[PDB]
């Protein structure tokens, strides 16, 4: 939340995300703007490359090319508005060797 | 009832922001965090009668 | 033979702290005895300049190739 | 391509296809020519005679009728098209094909990022608006009404439509203009309050804190001293472990009243949270295991991010070794003054701790203040003394 | 498709270039509340293509006559279209067809094999009763079902392409080949 | 409330189908074909493949075939199945 | 690029995310092998021709 | 997890026999640290392997008595699977040598089946 | 064109089956491409490519080009997949026309996808010799007739003949041989006078070689074009009309 | 004794491709069709309609109702897909210069 | 019967294992990872056999467990069709006998397989036996019996893979012949 009369928390504005850039660290602007704001994990599969649900792919009646991910809330909102629209991010995964 | 003892003794209470539902009987956290709307949609609110929402 | 600079940048120096804690934060072994301190963070710094941490580096150059160098056999500077 | 034109294929000869009106498609085949007339325009003017016969209005404009294309028409055509002109479209038929490129069919974005009330936002209205009138007009062309106001019903759905991506269109007439603004997919997606510009980029943090500041040249150039009160609140997850075992111990013994206590618990296999405000009794302490976090309060020697609100350039935030003391507000030594460009006449500065011991050690190395002496505009020092010390 | 009656309108429109509603209505007495619906059906079928002369340059539809006009070219198509779908979903029912019942059919076939093996050899007349008391007995009846289901597909892909001939032979005609 | 059945009461109903000599002629005909098509090497099925273990029977039902060669004369010299 | 890593939660391709770090285990890598007694490949001979 | 040969060789009894005995000296020198139930799985799946192979004809062979056994049935022009079959049922009479061999009566005489019968008992 | 690739692919799974279905489908969607690109496009054994193209060059089902660099280019034409539905039609008009030596004729033609006449006879007088019992045997003199009467009758064409080589390109052949048609010799059917008996099942050097033969389908349509017409006639105004026309 | 499945799923994203959906796709996907024009019930329990808008196998955004389609809370469910036939083709703004 | 069969995969060690050498490390835990359990497609795995290769041990960011991957063999049962096979009855049925080779049990002896004369008991489940001239129908086949002698005829591997959104019999099976002479109790033979 924003307000002080609800609870609070600072914003860390665009010009901090250069300044965390600029002195070529990697874990830390990942933890502040990830791990401690909106984590959250989500559900797709590899197959057709579309999120679903519980480990069992609404769209393909399966539940083996299903996998979990983690990523942060504000993308995934991102992504279901434009599959709203009808523009279908059909994103594709791999190991992470 | 808390899971851990089986009690009644539940009662809801907040740290300093954290709301949060814990068994005063043994200290044992069953349901914290909560979502609220934002004072940047409050303006945006409308209201439409429920007897035009039911046509 | 290795072309790389032989000095270890602030980067890796960076993340083998960095790894190490974490790997110290778990029960792992501890390389070096320790008087009495209870921070991840100061052992690791300490076993680093008893140059103990078993860690090798492996700096990739652009094409694909890579390079391996031991934490030990860095020259290690302030 | 636009070169061409008549069809090598078939020989047809094929017009401009122009935007006649506001979401409205023409194509120019049957049109009139300076030079010779064409025999396709000759035989297309002479078969409005029974039009010119019934209504006088039809002969003036008679050479105004071209070809006007339209959803059904487009659609059949394009479901003809033969799969090999596909790629000189700059199609990827594995992305789709020319036919999903008319839409017939709309999804409804899931509840979850739509709220009960914006009553119901402007989405459902919109939604609601929309199937209503597609009853209406199924039923009501059912009834075997009028064309002109079937097709205006028409064109008002196609209105809806386009207004419900994108609320930013301005060619709507007047006595149906809309009169108050409305968000729609564009309006969120962009601006400053804007996805992009608004939540993705930067973002509200926690573990997080902001006072005044004022000066305390007593301690070292690298620290700073952190209230109680908020050293009381921030914590930071400790990992039990062989080495810190009997300082944790204490710890959980002081309960999150003392300062140096814990606020919670959590047990290695059972992710349920332990509150130590109730615990009932210290034997939480006895069965401390390997395994369990602590989350303590925070300490002296935490590494915390300081950051002064208009940051400029890269040295206005920085990672100080702290220590905890009485009174309310944020002290740092004064020779540090400089980089922040702070001024102690009432302003705040915020406060930032890490949750992980990766960042912790990234923080502590790269942007410690020891290390940052000197800014990289020119390789001048920046931490130097300051007024009243030179004096 | 529709009847004698949309036959009836679509040939007045044939016959006559351009025409609306009224005209239509008064040249065949199509009852007022039925013709216009019908012809709203049919150009929902694309079977009509609409010509939409002005009565000003912007072609408002308040300010346009609703002139109807055919297209046979792109008609003979789209029907062409219709029945390359058809010859296609036959096949995948006829397949579908085979591919279910195939468990049946082998176990069919292995027993009449053997009943038809050793046959010339002399063998003992003892297996024709013996090996009918199996469940496919009772079964033989729906294999048939399944046969003639089959050449009823059959003899309508047969037909088809009978039309086929006609839309194949007129849109080859009436293409120019330049 | 509620959309319709998946399937819509139609008042028009399929034209029946035709039958004589000559249909049943060409239904037997296809047939035939159906049934022939699959016996010549011009029906490249799939080459057999991955054995379980060494059976000795092996030695006796083994299908031998000729390797079909069309006049190579008429295709290019890039595709000897040697 | 930063940014597109930044939006999807994964770390940047610079400074401290540059190169990969290995462990100094102390492993034998590609152990002799677990030798064998029936299937030895003297004893097979294919019986067709 | 990726399976690279699903049939890429076969084994005696003998030879897994051996293995679980030295899993067996793996075994019960030290305190069991009952972690996770993959130490009753393994356990339970090995005791119980063991007790049956414990009822076997194999036991108490060789490697090199089952090499040499392997270098005289060469001579025989036997399947492999047969000769494996063999080594781990020591059949001892011929009627179950005649379910045995794939074309048992045609492909050997009853001299070579008495042949192997003997090679079989006097051998293993 | 999907309902159309659709239709290919299923005729061809009903006819060749798989690998020859997917480098079908695979040509007609790609066109003209030389035989690399297509093997590493399919990612499938060359040597199934390499089979299934020569399978479907042997039907006319595909086609080859010299190409510029002198690669050879490998093209398909999707109408020629539609043409195996009408194999009942054109078998049931040569029946009507001409007797079952010409519906073997055809019929071997048609599945063999080309065939010389001393080939084409020879075998149609070996499986009819599953027709003719009690002593009865068949010369190749009435099969021979008979084909001529359809390559006179333009049902039967000839196929492509291949160029000379000592004649054009002497040494070192190139990619394709570049198969060249001849009209002069259209039905121009080969001479032969060999004769032999059938044998009946039993189970117990081509002067014509070269000279490929097949199926006239345009002569087919045009019949049936001929056929439709006589029976809008008939239907029209009367069978005497119907006769005239 | 069980057959043996993986117990991990750990993946990394490699890429993103773009593009559009098909309409038997989009109704494929989608879990239901709204039919009916109303939001909620004319009673005074102000439930929503059974195929309306707003119906609980969408999700939910009330704290004490769970989902429909998945016997998950707010904060658990993830959010479902509905479909709309439109009588009569239209265009698509974005589209349309395309 | 015993088949030995090529495998990869990557595993994860948790840090405080450092201490013991890698190799006995990853052994005991592809071992407890793989051992008691089957696969759809090869059978069931009884233990591993060898770790042929080792990759190089990476340590990923946001974890201190160091990550590498193994080329190892294992061994596994899967008998072939038509084998001969030993094994004790655990229990008679209408269906058949149900044959137990001690570490497995999904062994089915149909009345089809099982001799001609004797197709149904006295009402008892107790399979009885029937003979020409000697054992008249007085013979019977108890459900533990001794390891009687077959050959397997049929197998199958059947998926159990869970269904819809999250919140008994054995995935592989054999079926045995006893028809043949020599076949059964030795009691006979
Ligand atoms: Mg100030
Ligand atoms: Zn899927
Ligand atoms: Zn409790
Ligand atoms: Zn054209
Ligand atoms: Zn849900």
């Amino acid at each position: 939340t924003e307000g002080r009369s609800r609870d609070g928390g600072l914003r860390l504005g665009e010009m901090e995300r250069d300044c965390l850039i600029g002195y070529g660290a990697s874990m830390l602007l990942l933890e502040r703007l990830m791990i401690s704001s909106d984590a959250f994990e989500v559900d797709v599969c590899g197959q057709c490359g579309l999120l679903g649900y519980s480990g069992w792919c609404h769209y393909c009646k399966s539940s083996c090319h299903v996998s979990s991910l983690r990523i942060p809330y504000a993308c995934k909102l991102l992504f279901q508005e434009l599959q709203s629209m009808n523009i279908i991010p059909r994103l594709k995964l791999s190991k992470y060797n | 009832r808390c899971p851990d003892c089986g009690s009644t003794e539940l009662v809801e209470d907040s740290h300093y922001s954290q709301s949060q539902l814990v068994c005063s009987d043994c200290g044992c956290v069953v349901t914290e965090g909560v979502l609220t709307t934002t004072f940047s949609d409050e303006g945006n609110l409308r209201e439409v009668t429920y007897s035009r929402s039911t046509g | 033979k290795r072309i790389t600079t032989p000095y270890m940048t602030k980067y890796e120096r960076a993340r083998v702290l960095g790894t190490r804690a974490l790997q110290i934060a778990m029960c792992a072994p501890v390389m070096v005895e320790l008087e009495g301190e209870t921070d991840p963070l100061l052992i690791a710094m300490k076993e680093l300049k008893a140059r103990k941490i078993p860690i090798i580096i492996r700096r990739y150059l652009p094409d694909g190739s890579y390079e391996d160098w031991g934490v030990d056999e860095l020259i290690i500077t302030d | 391509c636009r070169k061409k034109n008549i069809c090598h294929h078939c020989g047809a000869f094929n017009g401009t296809v122009k935007k006649c009106g506001l979401l409205k498609i023409i194509h120019e085949k049957y049109k009139t020519n300076k030079k010779v007339v064409d025999p396709i325009v000759s035989n297309f003017l002479q078969s409005f005679e029974t039009a010119i016969e019934h209504n006088k209005e039809v002969e003036p404009l008679l050479g105004r009728a071209q070809e006007n294309l339209n959803p059904l028409v487009v659609l059949n055509l394009f479901k003809r098209i033969p799969a090999e002109d596909v790629p000189l479209l700059l199609m990827n038929p594995e992305a789709g094909k020319p036919s999903d490129l008319i839409l017939t069919r709309l999804l409804v974005p899931p509840l979850c990022i739509r709220p009960s009330v914006v009553n119901e936002d402007d989405l459902t209205m919109k939604l609601t608006e929309i199937i209503f009138l597609n009853d209406v007009i199924k039923k009501h062309r059912i009834s075997g009404a009028k064309t002109q106001m079937i097709m205006e019903d028409w064109d008002f759905l196609q209105l809806q439509c386009a207004l419900y991506i994108n609320s930013e269109l301005s060619g709507i007439p007047l006595n149906m203009a809309p009169k108050k603004w409305t968000r729609g997919f564009v309006q969120r997606l962009k601006g400053k309050q804007g996805r992009f510009r608004g939540n993705l980029s930067g973002k509200r943090v926690d573990f997080s804190g902001r006072t005044v500041i004022s000066p305390d040249p007593n301690l070292r150039i690298d620290e700073v001293a952190v209230p109680v009160h908020v050293a009381k609140i921030l914590t930071f997850p400790e990992k039990v472990n062989k080495a810190n075992i009997n300082f944790l111990r204490k710890l959980v013994q002081n309960g999150p009243e003392v300062h140096p206590g814990a606020n919670f618990i959590q047990q290695r296999h059972t992710q349920m949270k332990r509150f130590l405000k109730y615990g009932n009794r210290e034997k939480m302490a006895q069965e401390l295991k390997y395994g369990d976090i602590v989350e303590r309060h925070l300490i002296d020697g935490d590494v915390v991010l300081f950051n002064r609100q208009p940051s400029l350039h890269k040295l206005s935030i920085m990672a100080h070794l702290a220590r905890v003391k009485p009174h309310r507000t944020f002290r740092f030594n004064e020779c540090v003054c400089t980089p922040y460009n702070a001024d102690f006449d009432g302003d705040e500065m915020n406060l930032h701790l890490p949750q992980t011991e990766e960042a912790k050690a990234e923080a502590l190395v790269l942007m410690g203040t020891k290390a940052n002496l000197v800014t990289p505009r020119n390789g001048e020092p920046l931490i130097a003394a300051i007024q009243d010390f030179l004096t | 498709r529709f009847g004698s009656r949309c036959a009836r309108i679509f040939r007045l429109v044939l016959q006559k270039k351009h025409i609306e509603q009224k005209q239509v209505e008064d040249f065949a007495m199509i009852p007022a509340k039925e013709a216009k619906d019908m012809l709203y059906k049919m150009l929902s079928e694309n079977f009509m293509s609409l010509q939409e002369i002005p009565k000003t340059p912007d072609h408002a539809p308040s300010r346009t006559f609703y002139l109807y006009t055919v297209n046979i070219l792109s008609a003979a198509r789209m029907l062409l279209h219709r029945c390359y779908k058809s010859i296609a979903n036959l096949i995948e029912r006829r397949q579908f067809e085979t591919k279910e019942n195939k468990r049946l059919l082998e176990k069919s076939q292995r027993v009449e094999a053997i009943i038809a093996s050793m046959q010339a050899t002399g063998a003992e007349e003892a297996q024709l009763q013996e090996i009918e008391e199996m469940i496919t007995a009772p079964e033989r009846q729906q294999l048939e079902t399944l046969k003639r289901n089959v050449n009823k597909l059959d003899a309508s892909e047969i037909q088809v392409d009978e039309t086929i001939f006609l839309l194949e032979s007129y849109i080859e005609c009436t293409m120019k080949r330049q | 409330l509620k959309p319709p059945p998946l399937f819509p009461d139609t008042d028009y109903k399929p034209v029946p189908l035709k039958t004589g000599e000559g249909e049943e002629y060409m239904l037997a005909l296809k047939q035939e074909l159906r049934e022939t098509m699959k016996r010549m090497p011009y029906f490249i099925e799939t080459p057999e493949e991955r054995q379980d273990i060494e059976r000795y029977s092996k030695r006796y039902m083994k299908v031998y075939k000729e390797e079909w060669i069309p006049d190579w004369r008429r295709l290019p010299r890039e595709m000897m199945p040697r | 690029g930063v940014s597109e890593c930044i939006i999807m939660g994964i770390p940047m391709n610079i400074g401290t995310g540059l190169f990969k770090l290995l462990h100094k285990a102390d492993r034998d890598p590609n152990p002799p092998k677990r030798p064998l007694i029936f299937d030895t490949n003297e004893f097979h001979i294919p019986l067709v021709t | 997890m990726e399976v690279k040969d699903a049939n890429s060789a076969l084994l005696s009894n003998y030879e897994v026999f051996q293995l679980l005995t030295d899993l067996k000296e793996q075994r019960k020198e030290s305190g069991k640290n009952k972690h996770s139930s993959g130490q009753q799985n393994l356990n339970t799946i090995t005791y119980e392997t063991l007790k049956y192979i414990s009822k076997t004809p194999c036991r108490h062979q060789s490697p090199e008595i089952v090499r040499e056994f392997l270098t005289a049935l060469k001579s025989h022009k036997l399947t492999k699977a047969e000769k494996l079959q063999l080594l781990n049922h020591r059949p001892v009479t011929a009627v179950e040598i005649q379910l045995m061999v794939e074309e048992s009566e045609e492909r050997l005489t009853e001299e070579q089946i008495e042949a192997l019968l003997h090679t079989v008992t006097s051998i293993l | 064109t999907q309902a159309e690739i659709k239709l290919c692919s299923l005729l061809l799974q009903e006819h060749f089956g798989e690998i020859v279905e997917k480098i079908g489908v695979h040509l007609i969607r790609t066109g003209s491409q030389p035989l690399r690109v297509i093997a590493h496009d399919t990612g499938t054994s060359l040597d199934q490519v390499k089979k299934a193209l020569c399978v479907l060059v042997q039907h006319n089902l595909v086609s080859y080009q010299v190409h510029k660099r002198g690669v050879v280019e490998y093209e398909a034409q999707c109408s020629r997949v539609l043409r195996m539905l009408r194999y009942p039609r054109y078998i049931y008009t040569t029946k009507t026309l001409y007797s079952d030596t010409g519906e073997l004729i055809v019929e071997e033609l048609l599945l063999n996808g080309k065939l010389t006449m001393s080939a084409v006879v020879k075998k149609v007088a070996d499986r009819l010799t599953e027709t003719m019992e009690d002593g009865k045997t068949m010369d190749y003199a009435e099969v021979s007739n008979t084909f001529v009467r359809l390559a006179d009758t333009h049902f039967v064409q000839r196929c492509p003949s291949v160029p000379t080589t000592e004649n054009s390109d002497p040494g070192p052949p190139p990619p394709a041989p570049t198969l060249v048609i001849n009209e002069k010799d259209m039905y121009l059917v080969p001479k032969l006078s060999l004769i032999g008996k059938g044998k009946r099942r039993r189970s117990s050097p081509i002067p014509d070689d070269g000279i490929y033969w097949q199926a006239n389908l345009d002569r087919f349509h045009q019949h049936f074009r001929d056929q439709a017409i006589v029976s809008a006639v008939a239907n029209r105004m009367d069978q005497t009309s119907s006769e005239i026309v | 004794k069980e057959q043996f499945r993986e117990t991990d799923v750990a993946k990394k994203i490699s890429h993103i491709c773009f593009g559009m959906k098909s309409p038997e796709e989009m109704r494929q996907q989608a879990h239901i069709q709204v039919v009916s024009k109303n939001l909620y019930s004319q009673d005074n329990q102000h439930a929503p309609l059974l195929y309306g808008v707003l119906d609980h196998r969408m999700g939910t955004s009330e704290k004490d109702r769970p989902c429909e389609t998945c016997g998950k809370n707010l904060a658990d469910c993830l959010g479902h897909y509905g479909y709309i036939d439109l009588e009569l083709p239209c265009f698509h703004v974005g589209y349309f210069r395309a | 019967m015993f088949v030995l069969v090529e495998m990869v995969d990557t595993v994860r060690i948790p840090p405080w294992q450092f201490e013991r050498k890698l190799n006995d490390s990853i052994a005991e835990e592809l071992n407890k990872k793989l051992a008691n359990k089957v696969v759809y497609n090869v059978g069931l795995c009884i233990c591993l056999f060898d770790i042929t290769k080792l990759e190089d041990a990476y340590v990923f960011p946001g974890d201190g467990a160091s990550h590498t991957k193994v080329h190892f063999r294992c061994v596994v049962f899967h008998p072939f069709l038509d084998e001969i096979l030993i094994g004790k009855i655990k229990g008679c049925s209408p269906e058949g006998v149900h044959v137990s080779l001690g570490f497995f049990d999904d062994i089915l002896i149909p009345p089809e397989s099982l001799q001609q004369p004797a197709k149904f008991d006295e009402a008892e489940q107790v399979w009885v036996w029937e003979y020409e001239t000697e054992e008249g129908a007085h013979d019977l086949y108890m459900d533990t019996g001794e390891e009687i002698r077959f050959r397997v005829v049929d197998e199958s591997f059947v998926d159990t893979s869970p269904t819809g959104p999250s919140s008994k019999e054995a995935p592989y099976t054999l079926v045995g012949s006893i028809s043949e002479p020599g076949l059964g109790l030795l009691s006979w033979w």
